RNA sequence: GGGUACGACCAUACUUGGCCGAAUGCACCAUAUCCCGUCCGAUUUGUGAAGUUAAGCGGCCACAGGCCUCGUUAGUACGGCGAUCAGUGAUGGCGCUGGAACCCGGGGUGUUGUACUCU
RNA sequence: GGCUGGGGCGGCAUAUCUGUUACACGACAACGCAGGUGUCCUAAGGCGAGCUCAGUGGGAACAGAAAUCUCACGUGGAACACAAGCGUAAAUGCUUGCUUGAUUAACGAUUUCCAGUACGAAUCGAGACUGCGAAAGCAAGGCCAGCGAUCCUUUGCGAAGAA
RNA sequence: UUCUUGUAAUAUCGACCUAUUCUCAAACUUUAAAUGUGCAAACAACCCAGCCUUAGUUAUUUUAACAAGGCUUUUGGGUA
């Protein structure tokens, strides 16, 4: 059975990889929050501080709390038969807003936003397509295949 | 210099690289990073930066707000401004730094049309006041975050020569409000810990200035140089050491009296004139045949 | 063509090695001192080495980088000790060049047998004008190369000034 | 359009070499009384005038280097699927599902905000 | 005692830390593989500023390969108290400068291991009080191992006032 | 060897340089699968108003901004 650091390493994952060494941008940082964001979790390193376990880079939770430097992001973690709601600690650094959701409500007003146009604003609008389908052809040169082994002494191994 | 190493691809492959202004060697993160960072938790509350420049023997302020895309400018003005308000010659000194916080952080402030809050002093002793939220005397205010905010700088050497501290000053009173710990101004021990800012000002009333411009040239006068080699334009544009602290003076009160923006020659630039002398990037289906037909060739 | 373009003596870069330390090292110091009317800067060993009988952290030279006039005559001298006649190989090609001296009083100082007399490490860095870029933090920058010296150019420059004279062929 | 500047993004932005640069400006560049700071005005501090675009800087260039980027490779490889089947044993094997890296080719070679300027 | 390819023995796989096994989530055994822990450190803490390596070349009395000196390179290849692993370069390094936050708390809130006990160990606020700094800011002793119930002892816990 | 012998030349074969080049990794590794692994997919919703409130934001509300939440008869009002 194996050693237990509560931050125990691993061999390519932590390390902070392919020239994406280095502090956080200021991007990062110019971010801004609100709660109840469904964000995602990533680890820096930066600061071995405000930083989960292992469970939790890839893994999307919602964000209950905004602290000074911080964020809490309770989680659900399978145990068992169930999923717990862990609610962790973390600075700001270490999470981020995915857009899992993003589209689903965007698009879910998007198209509110023209099915009420359509009925019920101005104008009315075209998009789309139905799905897939059948077809008249008029085609103008069909081919075959006669694969390997004729000239086949021009190539194949040696 | 030196080498013996691959510096091509299995080197690129072993090189990083750094930020655009590491690439330039324009400005340092770090402090950046810290001073812009702000306490989400409290707000998306303006956390400004004040853009704080000297060029080769030129000044330069802005108000700035930090942020993505670019960084905004507010307000800023830069030290040929102060002719405008009639400092003209001077503009490395310390006088001449600290002139130009006074006016842009009043004309900033007028932007929000304050006038008058954080208006400050007309003496210019060089002395200390911070912050807290006071009353209601001074004017021109109204309910935007009130306008205080921090200085973007890239280079620690705060001595009690530094005249970045006079920019501050005038800042400040002229409408600004970082505070500071008033540590090394001109005059300023921090050891034992005394202000002269009776000096610190005659340094923003660039007596020193006068006297060096006594010095270098009716004394130096014995001799035809040294006389003849530096404040040139500044006796050749007489002035006389002692006139000094009037214009300056008078100045100080004409800015904060009315930071009122000059002009430019303003019609618009021209575009094509600078494109004029450019190249672009050549031609390569062309090139291959350029090159082609000379490595054919010989 | 050029407009100003110069070559100028970047600095003079002196080191007394004194293998061991203490008294004749200090006593190197007040040499070398008033040679260069300087803080010297007081080298060390920097590791133990025992083939030279010297340990890490001897201070075992002092050295002193000088710069204006007083170098230009100071280069002069110890030229002049060494009579302006110089190795080729006294030159890194990095566009500086150094010799050493046994021996400091004729470098013009007056004797004192106090002090003795030390051998004597001289170096001797040049440049060229308008050379800031390469040293100024913001924007610091690499050296253009129509700019960028080498060995050449400074034996030229002897020649034609203290007129250097290279040995060799 | 450039410049300037603050950028943001953070390599098509990069090493390397040429060639060239109007403006504004940058720049180099002089100085060190003051302040300032340094063995050292190199840095820095303080002053900033003479020079000088040589460098920088800029832009371009380049069977340049690098990257970038696509294609190419290759449904191979490699996985997934099977009761089944051959196989000394690995395997190999079908049909059902997925799916390469390298290579070479091809092309590409910073983006663009904010404030300022410069007809 | 146990452990354990029988017992014994040896070994410690018994609290443990690391890396690896282990199937690109997560979790996984062996007396598997390769390693560690019982301390260390008033700075090796903490903060600023400054400074930049490992490494290579060229020169420079003595001095030669190896002294220093110095140019000059050089994506860390170092270096970072330590096993190991992570990270990381105008720093996190490194040097200097200053310090005591290795501080004090209603100390809630929080995580990990997990029985969703525990300790241990961590994370996030708030209050102090300091430190440091230009300033944002940081700073609750690099980060991860390096550690201890009930039970007992002991050490520390208002004087001062107004009844 | 020619040269004394050469920090010689010239041969000389090695060292070294360099580009080349084979063949390879459990604790190597760019790239990088397949196969897996988090989340998200509705009304307790959307908007529009205009509200309420805040020892939220070194404060200036205020016909600030934002923040933040609370509201909101017949939705208040609209809206699937």
């Amino acid at each position: 059975v194996h050693s237990h650091g509560y931050k125990c390493g691993t061999r390519h994952l932590f390390a902070k990889k392919f020239r994406k060494h280095g502090v956080p941008s200021v991007s990062t940082i110019l971010t801004n929050f609100k709660v109840g964001d469904y964000v995602d979790v990533v680890a820096d390193a930066a600061v071995r501080a405000g930083m989960p376990h292992k469970y939790y880079h890839g893994r999307t939770g919602i964000v209950w709390n905004v602290t000074p430097r911080g964020v809490g992001v309770i989680i659900n973690k399978p145990v068992r038969n169930r999923t717990v709601r862990k609610r962790i600690c973390v600075r700001f650094e270490h999470v981020r807003k995915s857009r899992c959701q993003e589209a689903f409500k965007q698009k879910l007003k998007d198209l509110e936003a023209f099915r009420a146009a359509k009925k019920a604003g101005t104008p009315l609008p075209p998009k789309k397509v139905s799905t897939r389908n059948g077809g008249f052809v008029c085609p103008k040169k069909v081919e075959v295949l006669a694969r390997r082994t004729a000239d086949y002494e021009a190539m194949i191994p040696y | 210099t030196f080498v013996k190493v691959v510096k091509n691809k299995a080197y690129y492959k072993r090189f990083q690289v750094k930020y655009r202004r590491r690439r330039e060697g324009k400005t340092d993160y770090h402090a950046r990073r810290r001073m812009v960072l702000q306490d989400k938790t409290k707000f998306g509350t303006p956390k400004y930066r004040l853009v704080v420049r000297i060029t080769n023997r030129d000044v330069i302020a802005q108000i700035v707000h930090a942020k993505v895309v670019g960084d905004e400018v507010v307000m800023a003005a830069y030290s040929h401004e102060l002719p405008l308000f009639g400092i003209e010659h001077g503009l490395t000194n310390y006088a001449a730094a600290y002139a130009t916080g006074l006016l842009v952080a009043r004309r900033m402030l007028a932007k929000l049309g304050l006038a008058e809050k954080f208006v400050g002093v007309k003496e210019v002793d060089g002395s200390y006041a911070a912050v807290r939220t006071k009353d209601d005397d001074q004017g021109d205010d109204e309910s935007r975050f009130p306008f205080k905010a921090i200085l973007d700088v890239g280079l620690a050497r705060t001595t009690t020569g530094a005249r970045v501290f006079g920019v501050l000053k005038g800042a400040v009173d002229g409408g600004l409000a970082v505070p500071h710990r008033p540590n090394r101004f001109p005059g300023y021990n921090k050891e034992s810990d005394a202000l002269n800012a009776k000096v610190h000002r005659d340094r923003i009333f660039g007596r020193h200035v006068a006297d060096y411009l006594k010095q270098v040239r009716e004394e130096a006068s014995s001799n035809p140089d040294e006389k003849t080699c530096q404040f040139s334009k500044f006796i050749a544009a007489k002035v006389s050491p002692d006139d000094m602290e009037g214009m300056y003076k008078r100045a100080h009160a004409a800015i904060r009296a009315d930071p009122t923006k000059r002009r430019a020659k303003k019609e618009r630039p021209a575009e094509a004139k600078p494109k004029k002398y450019n190249t672009v990037k050549l031609t390569g289906a062309e090139k291959k045949a350029a090159a082609k037909a000379k490595v054919a060739a010989v | 063509a050029n407009p100003m373009r110069e070559i100028v003596v970047k600095k003079l870069c002196i080191n007394i090695c004194v293998g061991e330390s203490g008294d004749r090292l200090t006593r190197a110091s007040k040499v070398l001192e008033q040679l260069c009317e300087q803080t010297p800067v007081l080298s060390r060993a920097r590791l133990t080495v025992r083939t030279f009988g010297i340990r890490r952290n001897e201070k075992i030279a002092v050295h002193c980088t000088v710069r204006g006039k007083k170098a230009e005559e100071l280069l002069e001298k110890g030229l002049k000790v060494k009579e302006f006649e110089l190795k080729s190989y006294n030159f890194s090609d990095t566009g500086s060049f150094g010799f050493g001296i046994s021996e400091h009083i004729d470098l013009g100082i007056k004797y004192d047998p106090s002090t003795g007399i030390y051998g004597m490490d001289f170096y001797v860095v040049l440049g060229r004008r308008g050379e800031r870029v390469a040293h100024r933090k913001r924007r610091v920058s690499r050296v253009g190369f129509n700019h960028r010296v080498r060995k050449e150019e400074a034996m030229k420059w002897f020649e034609k000034v203290h007129d250097g004279i290279i040995f060799q062929a």
